[PDB]
């Protein structure tokens, strides 16, 4: 289709297959930044003329892995405080209000934290 | 005050006869650097995508304490130069 | 009116200035004065007037295909600028 | 002597308590390091860790003030103000400078809300489409001018290699005053996308790529083909064209023995209702510094939101700072002052000209008279440029020796420096004559000016757009952020652009373009380089070589100017979309 | 300590005409050592040609009339010349010292790019 491969997009349309060279990623199709070069035309180059394509580094795409993690609930509280999970080893700690009904991102990890009381609007 | 010193500088000829340098304050020292190179100031290498250049003078930036400074050095060495002024 | 009545062939005049001194005020008197006279002459040809601290007098005729012939007119009397126009052509 | 809630262009605040000797505040040591400290803590008691992911990184005030007056050691929910400020509440440090913009400057959605971006000292508020993307110590400040509008505001363009990055203000006490539009910042994104790199020939109803010395002959066979009569060679000047380029066309159509020049406006009137014939009339006279000191503005048909948005600001400061009136004769629109309406037409105009408008301009000290860009379109030019030329004429304050009162006011950069170099033809004979051979010099707007079915259209430009469709033979062009060019004001100031990069792809300077197609059409211009191709300027008109200089037009002179002068619609239905820059801009769409 | 060979002091020189001598036989010694170029460096051009090179470099420096300049240009043409008779360059910077050497015109220049 040649469209899934070269544009950048929110989530992708069809199954991952990871044996598929082509993809950005063996997780994902499409790229996930609107500069970042789509996989399919960086492998058509001279350099690539009589290499092993499945040899090259393919590291799993971070955008669709760190959406499977589940959202963190707060109970009896409107902030929510996050510092990495590792301490010393993680991200500065940062706190996260909640006044909104919708699930926000830490600043660092990506993880999404929310009210446990806004947690049927989210799931919807 | 007027010797050519671009004469036993060593500097390469395109100084004095092609390329033109800005005399500025930009707040409380002058500089002097050069106007880019209308082609070949920069070109994106096609391996790693790295900004290339044959502009040998794109780092360089004097600095001087006064606008009498900039000025009479940049005469010494007979350099092409625009005074922006502030 | 007079020899204003420029020929075809000359396609636009343009007059240098100053608005000090006095070497321009010979210039500055006479189009001052003579201005709607040549433009009634000339609906047409475009008068252009410049001005610019300390430059000599002078005009410009824009003739054919580009050509420009620029006299000077530093310290000239009024009646030989008016002269000095009609042998433009 | 730290601050964070001080700046000399707003009101007075005390709530930032850095500048202890509230200095700011207050008319004309241990204890003073040690308070500065005790102030610096207290701001960093709630500030939140983000330096790292925080725009404001590398040029944050709390971080600098912080190292330089304090010791080493030691939840606010996120709003939604537009599509072009990025609100990080967490990081305020509730220094009100915001509101203090917001409210007397910018009358507020405006086109100058994007201002508080500078002025946010921490990274509360950032630019949105900036956000992320650079660090303040990888950028090249470049200054040049900006050609969005006929302001010419100072700009400064901070580029990354190749890109361009943002456009920030730089100070000029002439023209700007440390302020830009939405558009001015918010367009650069236009050129990265929809760009001519490539010349175009047009086969059928297709565009191929073409070599430069293909694109040069192809018109040679064009021009030879079509065969232009003497006035059949008609040349259009746009909006965004540098000055140099538009004198090396005039001179390219001359030695071709044609007069037909004109730019891309819809002018009924063939000479321009003020005449180029002297500078005085169609130039803001009066400066816009001396719009500080006015005592009475008569607008007419101007919509200085739109057309001027810089300067309309500084219309709004007199008028708090002083009891400055403002009578506006037009069509009515939101303004940021309070504006006496009078009519919608020049019967109006004349009859405010027999009222108490016309009593206060002949007794005020330093009247002042604003004549839109868009009147010169209109068919009541005639009337209007009658109108207050005589008014103008027959009343000594409107022009004194130390005063001018008479100022047009014009929306597009390149009007001004094609009227000094006599880029207007005036005469309708010429201008009637049916075209058979188009040069579109960086020209965009003909929906209303005609091409005939069997013309060959060239364009030259920087931008893909209407103009571009139309052409036989496009030749990409270099914008004015990657050309060393002239632009004049509408203040008859000459601003030179400095190169922050080179143009895309195998794109040339505007006017060298012209000059190469010289040589294959056998009107070779004596050009070889800028320096001789803007020694040429000064044989055009000699003020050219004078760059930040105005030339003030002599008051004996200018009184002829004046005399031989003897519905308002406003010009702009779409303030994002003027220029070709800002069309292609993706920012500008999601403010549509 | 001792000087290499062919090494002379250095030496501001106050006077036009004594300068004027000091070119001249600095002049002379270029033109008897370059046969000696020729065989040390392996050039492929005859001595003849050496000379002429030679020449042409003492041609361009002809009409310098500030003395400051006429002894750092003498000082350096001294150095060179102790550089090349001792053979300290290596015989690459030499073949190429003669490698050195019509403009195009305006369009030829716009269709490559231009300088
Ligand atoms: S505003 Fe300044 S101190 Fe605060 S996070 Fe950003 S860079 Fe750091
Ligand atoms: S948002 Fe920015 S400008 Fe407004 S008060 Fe806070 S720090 Fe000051
Ligand atoms: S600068 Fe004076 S208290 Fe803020
Ligand atoms: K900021
Ligand atoms: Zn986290």
């Amino acid at each position: 289709s040649t469209k899934e491969l070269t544009t950048a997009r929110i989530k992708d349309i069809s199954k991952p297959d990871e044996n598929n060279l082509q993809q950005q990623a063996p997780n994902r199709i499409s790229p996930w930044s609107k500069s970042q070069k789509p996989r399919a035309e960086a492998q058509d180059n001279v350099r690539f003329a009589v290499k092993d394509l499945a040899k090259q580094p393919r590291p799993y795409a971070a955008i669709d892995l760190i959406y499977k993690q589940p959202i963190r609930y707060i109970e009896h509280d409107n902030v929510a405080v996050c510092d990495g999970n590792g301490g010393a080893q993680g991200h500065p700690k940062v706190y996260i209000n909640l006044d909104q009904n919708k699930a926000i991102p830490c600043g660092y990890c990506g993880l999404r934290f929310a009210q446990a009381a806004f947690k049927e609007d989210i799931e919807s | 005050t007027d010797l050519a010193k671009e004469l036993v500088s060593g500097a390469p000829k395109e100084l004095i006869t092609e390329r033109v340098a800005r005399i500025y304050q930009e707040t409380e020292t002058w500089k002097i650097d050069w106007d880019i190179l209308n082609k070949g100031n920069r070109w994106e290498n096609d391996l790693m995508g790295y900004q290339s250049s044959s502009d040998y003078m794109q780092g360089t930036i004097l600095k001087f304490d006064t606008r009498e400074g900039a000025i009479r050095f940049a005469k010494g060495q007979g350099w092409d130069y625009y005074i922006q002024e502030p | 009116s007079s020899k204003f009545v420029f020929p075809k062939v000359v396609k636009e005049l343009r007059f240098f200035l100053s608005q000090t001194g006095e070497a321009s005020v010979p210039l500055r008197s006479f189009l001052t004065k003579t201005y709607p006279a040549i433009k009634k002459a000339n609906p047409t040809l475009p008068i252009l007037i410049r001005e610019a601290y300390g430059i000599p007098p002078s005009v410009t005729a824009r003739l054919e295909k580009g050509h420009e012939v620029k006299t000077n007119l530093e310290g000239f009397s009024a009646d030989q600028i008016a002269k000095t126009l009609q042998s433009i052509a | 002597i730290p601050r964070y809630c001080y700046h000399e262009k707003l009101a007075v605040a005390g709530n930032c308590r850095m500048c202890l000797v509230a200095s700011c505040a207050m008319p004309v040591t241990p204890k003073i390091k040690k308070a500065r400290e005790g102030v610096t803590e207290m701001l960093l008691e709630n500030h939140p860790l983000d330096c790292p992911v925080c725009d404001q990184g590398g040029e944050c005030d709390l971080q600098e003030q912080s190292l330089r007056y304090g010791s080493d050691r030691g939840a606010v929910e996120n709003k939604a103000i537009g599509p072009l400020i990025k609100t990080s509440m967490n990081r305020c440090i509730h220094c009100t400078r915001c509101v203090r913009f917001l409210n007397d400057v910018a009358g507020a959605n405006s086109e100058l809300s994007a201002n508080v971006i500078d002025l946010c000292p921490v990274g509360a508020l950032t630019s949105k489409p900036y956000a992320f993307r650079a660090r303040p110590w990888e950028l090249k400040r470049t200054e040049t001018i900006d050609v969005h509008d006929a302001l010419g505001s100072n700009v400064r363009v901070d580029t990354r290699g190749i890109e361009v990055m943002r456009v920030l203000p730089r100070l000029n006490d002439e023209i700007n005053e440390e302020w830009i539009s939405d558009k001015t910042r918010f367009a650069c994104d236009g050129l990265k996308t929809q760009r001519l790199t490539k010349p175009l020939i047009r086969q059928g109803n297709t565009f191929v790529d073409a070599t430069w010395e293909e694109a040069l002959a192809t018109i040679a066979e064009g021009f030879q083909k079509v065969q232009p009569k003497e006035n059949e060679i008609k040349a259009i000047v746009g909006s965004l064209t540098d000055l140099e380029s538009i004198v090396a066309l005039k001179d390219l159509v001359n030695k071709l023995g044609s007069e037909n020049v004109s730019t891309d406006g819809d002018a009924t009137t063939v000479p321009p209702a003020h005449g180029a014939d002297f500078r005085s009339n169609y130039i803001f006279n009066s400066t816009i510094d001396n719009i500080e000191e006015a005592d009475q503005i008569l607008l007419v048909g101007t919509n200085p939101r739109h057309e001027a948005a810089v300067l309309n600001a500084r219309i709004r400061k007199v008028w708090l700072r002083s009891d400055l009136e403002v009578h506006h004769v037009g069509e009515e629109f939101d303004s940021t002052f309070e504006l006496n309406h009078l009519g919608s037409d020049v019967n109006a105009l004349a009859k405010a000209l027999t009222g108490e408008v016309g009593k206060k301009l002949s007794e005020a000290s330093k009247p002042l008279i604003i004549i839109g860009s868009g009147v010169t379109e209109t068919q009541d030019a005639e009337a209007v440029y009658a109108t207050v030329a005589k008014f103008v004429t027959s009343n000594a304050n409107i022009v004194t020796p130390e005063w001018n009162g008479f100022n047009l006011l014009h929306r597009e950069a390149s009007r001004v420096g094609a009227l000094d170099v006599g880029f207007t033809t005036q005469s309708p004979e010429v201008a009637n004559t049916k075209a058979k051979f188009i040069y579109l010099l960086g020209a965009d707007e003909i929906v209303n000016k005609d091409i005939p079915k069997d013309a060959f259209v060239v364009y030259q430009g920087h931008h893909g757009d209407l103009g571009a469709s139309f052409a036989d033979v496009i030749l990409p062009g270099s914008a004015y952020t990657e050309k060393t060019a002239t632009y004049v004001n509408t203040e008859g100031r000459v601003q030179s652009t400095r190169a922050a990069t080179n143009p895309p792809g195998v794109a040339r300077e505007d006017w060298m373009i012209i000059r190469a197609l010289s040589e294959y059409l056998g009107a070779t211009l004596p050009y070889d380089n800028l320096y001789e191709m803007r020694s040429r300027l000064a044989d055009v008109a000699p003020h050219l070589l004078r760059h930040e200089v105005v030339e003030p037009v002599s008051e004996g002179i200018a009184k002829v100017g004046f005399q031989s002068l003897v519905l308002l619609k406003n010009p702009i239905e779409n303030f994002y979309f003027t220029d070709v820059i800002s069309k292609s801009s993706p920012t500008m769409a999601k403010c549509v | 300590t001792n000087p290499t060979a062919f090494a002379q002091t250095t030496r501001y020189v106050k006077d036009s005409t004594e300068m004027r001598t000091l070119v001249l036989n600095l002049y002379r010694r270029y033109l008897r050592h370059s046969r000696g170029f020729v065989n040390n460096y392996n050039l492929d051009i005859p001595a003849s040609q050496v000379r002429t090179k030679i020449r042409q470099e003492f041609e361009r420096q002809r009409f310098v009339k500030d003395l400051p300049l006429k002894n750092v240009l003498y000082m350096k043409a001294q150095m060179e010349f102790q550089e090349l008779v001792n053979f300290w360059k290596q015989q690459c910077h030499v073949m190429q010292y003669f490698e050195s050497i019509k403009g195009d015109s305006f369009v030829q220049k716009f269709l490559k790019g231009a300088q």
